[PDB]
């Protein structure tokens, strides 16, 4: 399977990977502390 | 090739070296040139033999309780349809087992998964099943060169056929006697759907009045 | 014999080698990227598969696995939809009350005020107002119950699964041949006979046996509750000889040619119906049996492995 | 009865006309079949099948005419129920 | 080895007559490994000697009382008269321990052949071992051996063997019947043509359990049927 | 010529019969690197033992929530744990965060490296921690009584059946959490319906295992 990871770490593989887990963490930043226009605390 | 359906193209390649050929290729799936997966001739041969004894496992079991509890050496509790036994809870279910039929369902799904992988690990591998431990049982599963006829001290266990047009012979009539069985469980599944009765039944019907008890008037 | 099936075992090793070495579909591509216009040419001729190779044999092996994963897709997309009407829906609810309520099969998560998305669609329900009428094909299917949704759902994600493992198949353990792709008098014929005329067929049976009776219930006031389930009106015969008297005579009226007899679900109404205002399913029952036989007629003409029929 | 009705005597007529006019050399079967300007003329039967026919008659000569004579029959006794002469 | 169990058939390898009451049977392959294959003999012969002493006891109880049941005869309330309503706890320690001992010895003849031969307390008197699984000497006191061992084997084991399908028998009538095996035999002969297998199987008398002084057994049948 | 998961199947490459516990069981090939392998073996023996620990304590103390001793069971015993005495679950979850943090780090770093842990840096324990193989620590301290000192057969067997309780337990947590799931009551008052009535009282008559009928 080290070709099976080396096709994983391809551009669009990785991209994905990593804006699916950008996209989750602001998600979830935005359900835990929702609304936050400033930045007050 | 004989049995008329039979073609020119089939009977190259069947020589009638296979048990039950008799030339009746006509979509010719048996052709050894540029086969590949389930229509290899191996695998056929050898689906044509497991579908020949389950069917006539089948073709005795669908008909062997009817026709003893009108003999009277079951009861009627037991003298049931073959699809009322549980294996078609809407047409019916038989109550009085052990266990309810998923229990049981899940014991066959165990006995066969075993019973069957080893067979197909026989088919894929011939001179396997002899040689992992099975709680030595192994001496058995070692099989023979082909696939369908192992031939173990179990798998043979009279030892019958000792000769080789014997064993022929044998073939032979294993799989006529399977094929008709086969015919008779489309049958039976046929006149279950159709007449709603077992197939004794029909058949006694069919011998108490065959011209207004037949395929025609079961239309309606 | 001419018109057989000839394929070739294992063409083609299962590995993920050629997944780690993007392009290697091509001569130009399989070197590596210098320049960013690599990255572009590597998706435009990802498919180009008449460019990649010469040989029409393995262009069209790669065609017909290729055509496998669309079907996998369609049944995956097609599972989710059922899915969807199944969890995510108000189709229960529409079903009471179809002229009132809004179908709609797809809820939006409250995230980022996105909830707003959720509208007010009928049956105590909030989603998004679907537009792909899944709710009257069901219907008109008969469907009448999520569950039912729920299997048809997971029996398109076998169907997907088998799909694939079909391309799988036919790419990498058993691929067929040039000689068997160009047998197209036996493509048509099956394609005509089987596809287009066994597939009416069947719907045929299925508007006869579970959409006529559901939908003539329903049209009649009846709760989808209260309602016999499809295996009902197939065992008992007594159901739909109340609804049809000519389920009272069974097939004999086809094998008598006396179809006459049928006019009672196979019918040449016209129009539409006044309490739902889409066409008779009687009418769509009695096409489908039409084009089938018309479809099965047609998948007769062509010649492949016995002299009758026509050479293209 | 069903059996010696107008129904049942077209059908048999039908079936027995296009299986006697495919033995006797008068319909298209399997080892004939016919030109643009329909001639008879062999085919090349792309498999070989064999029967003990004199004329060659085979099984699948038989599936063919029995379905072109269904046809027909189906198709001329619900004409005459349309008409109503049935 | 000669006169197998069947004319059509071939003997294994692994049975040439070696062992005695080889009829060269072995259909499930089980005695193809020579270890398995001692195992398998001692535990027949055990399976055989107890299943002898097993019909003997129910035949010879059948015949003097027949007034109690052998399949209920286990029970404290249907004990003789010494040990009627005795404690089965100390019953069945007694037999633990005194049976533990003597196949725990058994064992180690099996694993070790002839070093168990030795009084362990007494040290001068040991049994002999011609083969094992037949010590010999003080259990065989009579002094048959030391003539046609072979053939006494012969006989032991082929009667062994009937006695194993005898008891099973035995069970399997007590099951479907309720009788014993000469009640059963008295009660076929009293009506050979409506009382036999035919309308017992699927009958089991066997309750679905019983209260042995507080405990719960499940008492199970061999097959289904009518509790 | 060794047993193997699926007998016929020829065992791949990289299980060779040198780990304990090899069947050839890798049909998804996740072990095929070396590195990645030695990885899932420390994996799984931590698995199996963490899961041998778990399966030996959810055992007993159904076994004393069974005979009616005051225990409760696993699906309760951190509520009953954390509410009887007065413990805070925040501070206990971060005390044993910080001590399987250090032990883990430990055991990582001799992963990554293995001589390491060694050096004298902790408290000046040499040899407790230097580790005998991948996932067998050994030591003074991880093996007091020295069963893998000594006899390297009796080591060798130690392993196979440390592995293979080491599954089974870990199919028997799993088993547990399925029948909570299901069932909603202790594994063995599971197993005491079951040996009530073996037939009709099993996962085909929950309603929810087989949701056919
Ligand atoms: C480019 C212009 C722009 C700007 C400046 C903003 C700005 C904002 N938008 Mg808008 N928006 C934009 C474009 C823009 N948006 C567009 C184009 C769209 C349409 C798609 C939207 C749609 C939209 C919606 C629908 C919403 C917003 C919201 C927001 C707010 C988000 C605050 C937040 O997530 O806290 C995040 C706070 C942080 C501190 C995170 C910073 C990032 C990292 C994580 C910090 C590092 C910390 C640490 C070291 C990380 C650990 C490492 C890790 C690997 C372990 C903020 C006011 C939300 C809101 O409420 O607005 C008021 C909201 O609901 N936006
Ligand atoms: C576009 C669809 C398609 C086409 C054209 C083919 C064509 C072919 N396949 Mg492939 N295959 C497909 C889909 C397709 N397959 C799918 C979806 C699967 C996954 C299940 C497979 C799995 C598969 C295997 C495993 C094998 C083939 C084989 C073959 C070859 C011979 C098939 C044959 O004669 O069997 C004729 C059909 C039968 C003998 C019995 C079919 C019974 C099935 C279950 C019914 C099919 C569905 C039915 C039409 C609709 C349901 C009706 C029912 C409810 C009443 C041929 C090249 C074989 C071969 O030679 O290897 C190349 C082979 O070993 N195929
Ligand atoms: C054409 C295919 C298709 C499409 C476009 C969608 C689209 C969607 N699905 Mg559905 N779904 C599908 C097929 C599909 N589904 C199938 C085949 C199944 C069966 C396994 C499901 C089962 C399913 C469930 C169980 C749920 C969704 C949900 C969703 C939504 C969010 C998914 C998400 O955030 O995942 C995240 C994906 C990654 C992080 C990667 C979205 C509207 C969710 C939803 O709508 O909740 C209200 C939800 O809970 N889907
Ligand atoms: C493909 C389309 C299709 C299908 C599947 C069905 C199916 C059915 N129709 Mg319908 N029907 C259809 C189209 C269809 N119909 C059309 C187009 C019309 C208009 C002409 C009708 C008009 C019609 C009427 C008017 C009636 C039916 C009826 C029936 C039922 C009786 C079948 C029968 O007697 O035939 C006989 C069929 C067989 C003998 C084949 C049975 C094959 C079995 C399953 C073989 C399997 C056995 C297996 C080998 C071994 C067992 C396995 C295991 C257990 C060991 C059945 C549910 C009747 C009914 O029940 O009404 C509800 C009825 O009265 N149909
Ligand atoms: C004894 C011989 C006989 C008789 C008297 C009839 C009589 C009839 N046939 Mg039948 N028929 C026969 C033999 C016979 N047929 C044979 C041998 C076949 C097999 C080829 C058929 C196949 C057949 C079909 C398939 C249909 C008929 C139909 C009809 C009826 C009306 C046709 C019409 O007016 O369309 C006139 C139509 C037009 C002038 C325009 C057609 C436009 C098309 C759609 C464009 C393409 C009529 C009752 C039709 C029917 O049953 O309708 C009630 C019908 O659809 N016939
Ligand atoms: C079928 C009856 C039967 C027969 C023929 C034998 C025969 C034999 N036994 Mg076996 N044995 C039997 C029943 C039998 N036993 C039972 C029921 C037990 C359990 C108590 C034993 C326990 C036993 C042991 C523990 C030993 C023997 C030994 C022997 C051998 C010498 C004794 C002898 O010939 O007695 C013949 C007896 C009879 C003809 C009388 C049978 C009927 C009485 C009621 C010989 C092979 C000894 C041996 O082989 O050592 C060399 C030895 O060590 N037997
Ligand atoms: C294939 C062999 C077979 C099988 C599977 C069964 C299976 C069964 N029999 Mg039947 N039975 C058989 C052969 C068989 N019987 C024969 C050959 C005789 C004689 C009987 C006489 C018989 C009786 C008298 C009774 C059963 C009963 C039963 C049930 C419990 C035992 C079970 C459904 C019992 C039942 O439930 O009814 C019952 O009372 N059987
Ligand atoms: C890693 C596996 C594991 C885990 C997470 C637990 C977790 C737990 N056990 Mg269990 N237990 C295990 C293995 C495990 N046990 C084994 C192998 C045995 C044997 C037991 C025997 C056992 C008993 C007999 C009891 C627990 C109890 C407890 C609880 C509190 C323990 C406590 O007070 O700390 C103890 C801390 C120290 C001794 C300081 C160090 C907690 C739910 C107790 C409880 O109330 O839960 C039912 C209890 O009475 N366990
Ligand atoms: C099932 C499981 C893992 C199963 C893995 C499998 C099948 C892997 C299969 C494969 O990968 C291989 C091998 C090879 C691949 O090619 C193929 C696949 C098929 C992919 C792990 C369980 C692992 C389970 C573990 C670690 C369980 C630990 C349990 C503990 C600690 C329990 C603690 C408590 O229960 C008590 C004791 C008391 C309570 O009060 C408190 C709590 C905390 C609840
Ligand atoms: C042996 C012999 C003989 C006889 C024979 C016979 C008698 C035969 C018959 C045959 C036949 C008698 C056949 C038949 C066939 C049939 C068929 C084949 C059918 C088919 C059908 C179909 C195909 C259908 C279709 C359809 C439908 C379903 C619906 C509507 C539409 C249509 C119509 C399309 C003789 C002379 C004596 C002598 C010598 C030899
Ligand atoms: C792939 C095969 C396609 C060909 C079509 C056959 C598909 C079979 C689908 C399952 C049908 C089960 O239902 C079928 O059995 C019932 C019970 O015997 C039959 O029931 C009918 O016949 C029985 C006796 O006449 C009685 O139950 C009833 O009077 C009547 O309802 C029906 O004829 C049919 O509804």
């Amino acid at each position: 399977m080290k070709d099976f990871t080396t096709y994983l770490s391809t551009a669009p593989v990785i991209a994905t990977i990593w804006f699916t887990f950008t996209a989750g963490l602001l998600i979830e930043i935005n359900r835990y502390f929702p609304d936050p226009l400033v930045f007050s605390f | 090739q004989l049995y008329v359906g039979a073609s020119q193209s089939s009977l190259a390649y069947l020589d009638g070296s296979l048990p039950g050929d008799f030339g009746f290729d006509p979509l010719g799936l048996l052709d050894p040139v540029n086969s590949g997966g389930f229509i290899e001739p191996k695998w056929l041969q050898y689906s044509e033999v497991i579908h020949a004894r389950w069917a006539m496992l089948g073709a005795a079991g669908c008909i062997a309780p009817e026709v003893l509890g009108a003999a009277g050496l079951i009861p009627d509790a037991t003298n049931i349809k073959w699809f009322e036994s549980g294996v078609i809870p809407p047409a019916g279910s038989y109550n009085g087992y052990w266990a309810d039929p998923y229990t049981i369902f899940f014991v066959e799904i165990v006995a066969m998964q075993f019973a069957e992988l080893r067979r197909l690990q026989d088919f894929r591998y011939p001179g396997s099943m002899g040689q992992q431990y099975f709680l030595g049982l192994e001496a058995i599963f070692k099989g023979s060169g082909d696939a369908a006829y192992p031939g173990g001290p179990f798998f043979n266990l009279f030892n019958l056929g000792k000769t080789e047009a014997a064993m022929k012979e044998l073939k032979l009539k294993e799989i006529k006697n399977g094929r008709l069985a086969m015919l008779a469980m489309l049958g039976y599944g046929a006149q279950a759907v159709m007449t709603g009765k077992g197939p004794f039944q029909n058949l006694v019907e069919h011998l108490a009045d065959p011209v207004n008890n037949n395929i025609l008037t079961n239309f309606a | 014999k001419k018109v057989k099936i000839a394929v070739d075992r294992n063409p083609v090793e299962t590995s993920f080698e050629k997944w780690a070495k993007p392009g290697h579909f091509s001569r130009t591509l399989s070197k590596g990227p210098n320049t960013t216009t690599w990255i572009w040419n590597l998706h435009a001729d990802a498919h180009d598969f008449d460019s990649h190779t010469s040989d029409l044999e393995e262009i069209s092996r790669k065609v017909f696995s290729a055509h496998f994963g669309q079907l996998g897709i369609i049944f995956i997309w097609l599972s989710g939809m059922y899915f969807h009407g199944a969890r995510f829906s108000n189709y229960e609810a529409w079903l009471s009350d179809p002229t009132h309520i809004k179908p709609s099969a797809q809820v939006v998560w409250p995230i980022v005020g996105q909830e707003i998305l959720n509208g007010d669609v009928g049956g105590g329900f909030q989603g998004i107002q679907i537009t792909s009428g899944f709710f009257q094909l069901w219907r008109a299917s008969g469907i009448t119950s999520e569950l039912q949704l729920y299997t048809t759902a997971i029996g398109g994600l076998v169907m997907a699964a088998a799909m694939f493992f079909a391309g799988w198949f036919h790419y990498h353990k058993a691929a067929p041949k040039l000689e068997w792709f160009q047998n197209v008098e036996s493509m048509l014929n099956h394609h005509l006979g089987g596809l287009l005329g066994l597939g009416s067929l069947a719907w045929a049976g299925h508007q006869i046996h579970v959409s006529l009776p559901v939908n003539k219930l329903l049209d009649a006031g009846v709760d989808p509750k209260e309602i016999p389930l499809p295996h009902d009106l197939l065992l008992n015969r007594a159901i739909m000889a109340d609804l049809y008297p000519s389920f009272a005579k069974g097939i004999a009226p086809f094998f008598t040619l006396n179809w006459s007899e049928y006019s009672d679900f196979l019918t040449f109404k016209g129009g539409l119906n006044p309490v739902t205002g889409g066409l008779w399913l009687s009418d769509t029952a009695h096409h489908h049996v039409a084009i089938a036989v018309l479809f099965l007629v047609a998948g007769h003409m062509y010649r492949t492995n016995w002299g009758i029929g026509h050479s293209m | 009865g069903f059996i010696g009705s107008s129904t049942n005597l077209i059908m048999v007529a039908s079936t027995t006309a296009t299986l006697a006019a495919a033995r006797f050399g008068l319909a298209p079967t399997v080892k004939k079949n016919t030109t643009a300007g329909l001639k008879l003329v062999d085919s090349k039967n792309s498999a070989g099948v064999i029967s003990n026919d004199p004329a060659g008659f085979t099984i699948v000569d038989v599936l063919a005419m029995g379905a072109a004579g269904h046809g027909l029959g189906v198709g001329i006794v619900l004409g005459l129920k349309g008409i109503g002469a049935l | 080895d000669r006169k197998l169990w069947a004319p059509g058939v071939v003997a294994p390898e692994y049975l040439k007559g070696d062992l005695a009451g080889d009829y060269g049977w072995d259909p499930l392959g089980l005695g193809a490994d020579p270890t398995a294959l001692k195992w398998y003999r001692q535990s027949e012969l055990q399976h055989a000697r107890w299943a002898m002493l097993g019909v003997a006891g129910v035949l010879v109880q059948e015949i003097v009382k027949p007034d109690v049941y052998f399949y209920e005869a286990g029970l404290p309330q249907n004990l003789p008269e010494p040990f009627t309503n005795i404690n089965m706890g100390g019953l069945l320690a007694w037999e633990f321990i005194l049976m533990h001992w003597v196949e725990v010895r058994r064992w180690q003849d099996y694993k070790n052949f002839g070093s168990v031969n030795e009084d362990p307390i007494f040290k001068g008197n040991k049994v002999p071992n011609p083969e094992m699984g037949y010590p010999g000497g003080i259990f065989d006191p009579f002094g048959f051996s030391k003539g046609n061992l072979k053939e006494l084997q012969t006989k032991e084991i082929k009667n062994g063997r009937l006695a194993m399908i005898a008891y099973m028998a035995f069970i399997l009538q007590a099951q479907a019947t309720g009788k014993g095996p000469l009640a059963a035999l008295s009660a076929h002969l009293s009506n050979p043509f409506g009382n036999n297998i035919l309308k017992n199987i699927g009958t089991c008398t066997v309750p679905h359990s019983v209260d042995v002084q507080g405990l719960t057994i499940p008492l199970t049948c061999l097959w289904p049927g009518s509790q | 010529v060794r047993p193997v998961w699926f007998p016929g199947n020829p065992p791949p490459a990289h299980l060779d019969g040198s780990l304990a516990g090899d069947y050839g069981f890798d049909p998804l090939f996740l072990g095929q690197e070396p590195q990645t392998l030695k990885w899932y073996v420390q994996a799984e023996l931590v698995h199996g033992r963490f899961a041998m620990l778990g399966a030996a304590g959810i055992i007993l103390t159904s076994i004393g929530a069974k005979v009616g001793l005051g225990f409760p069971e696993w699906y309760d015993a951190g509520k009953v744990v954390v509410e009887k005495n007065n413990i805070d679950f925040p501070t206990l979850m971060v005390i044993q965060f910080y001590l399987m943090g250090w032990a883990e780090t430990k055991r990582w770093y001799d992963f990554k490296n293995p001589g390491s842990q060694a050096d004298g840096s902790f408290l000046g324990f040499t040899e407790e921690f230097k580790g005998l193989e991948n996932g067998y620590p050994g030591g003074r301290f991880f093996d007091p009584m020295g069963l893998s000192r000594g006899d390297a057969a009796k080591y060798q067997e130690y392993k196979q059946k440390e592995v293979k309780n080491g599954r089974l337990a870990m199919i028997a947590c799993l088993g547990f959490a399925a029948q909570y799931a299901a069932t909603g009551k202790g594994p063995l008052d599971n197993l005491a319906d079951h040996l009530a009535d073996p037939n009709h009282v099993n996962f085909a008559t929950n309603g929810v295992s087989i949701p056919i009928a």
